[PDB]
């Protein structure tokens, strides 16, 4: 029974993921709560520790994105502001700031500019 | 100070606003200028009068309900 | 009979709401004091200062 205790990783794993996919399906109809423009470029293809398979973006340096939410220390939620480009999992500045220590030894300016800004904001009830 | 022409000046289209910031005492508008990267602050009041809807499309896109704050 | 079919010319934006699915803005009216709701699309569209003076009065640094 030394494969019972990897199935129970596994369904943990999966649980994960999918809360991680309700949120980044929920966070479409959030608000954007601000911009950046990235320093660096990132593939998200070629990284392997996306909430949800295949869901990072994708970004050149000197791009405009979109940031939804943050999601965890690593990852935030929004898109690259392009035509075509839908919502998915950001690296977080701190996750750039670790691959680029990573792509330095084998093989200093923010990876994110980020543009504060003021919001107009409608009151509701104390709920 | 500079002489370059700065924000509408430069004679672009504006794409999009990516920010709103009145720290100067005015509002202005970080403004994305179509086909350029460079991005650079405009005037609110100006902006209001040149492209109305670019205005209202920020607005919508940045605009949060909050209780009591 | 209503809205912008009132005639009315618009005086200020009071509310604003998406509860229903769309973003919808409680109009006031000059010279009339019952209000009623519009399409956001169609107030960007018919007086686009006043939604603009609306969102200006309600942008701010903090919630
Ligand atoms: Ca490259
Ligand atoms: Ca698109
Ligand atoms: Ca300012
Ligand atoms: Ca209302």
């Amino acid at each position: 029974s030394d494969v019972s205790l990897e199935e129970d990783r596994e369904a943990i794993r999966q649980e994960r993921e999918q809360q991680a996919a309700i949120q980044l399906e929920r966070a479409k109809s959030k608000p954007v709560a601000f911009a950046v423009k990235t320093n660096v470029s990132y593939c998200g293809a070629l990284d392997e520790d996306v909430p949800v398979p295949s869901t990072a973006i994708s970004f050149d340096a000197k791009d405009f994105l979109h940031i939804k939410e943050k999601y965890n220390n690593d990852w935030w939620i929004g898109r690259l502001v392009k035509e075509g480009c839908e919502i998915g999992f950001i690296p977080s500045p701190l996750r750039l700031e670790n691959i680029r220590i990573q792509q330095e030894q084998k093989r200093h300016i923010p990876p994110y500019d980020v543009v504060p800004s003021m919001r107009p904001v409608v009151l509701v009830g104390p709920s | 100070a500079a002489d370059k022409p700065r924000g509408f000046a430069r004679g672009l289209d504006p794409e999009r606003i990516i920010g709103a910031t009145d720290s100067s005492g005015e509002l202005m508008f970080l403004m994305k200028w179509k086909d350029s990267d460079e991005a650079d602050l405009v005037l609110a009041k100006e902006a209001n009068m040149k492209c109305p809807q670019i205005v209202i499309a920020f607005y919508e896109e940045r605009l949060t309900w909050h209780s009591c704050p």
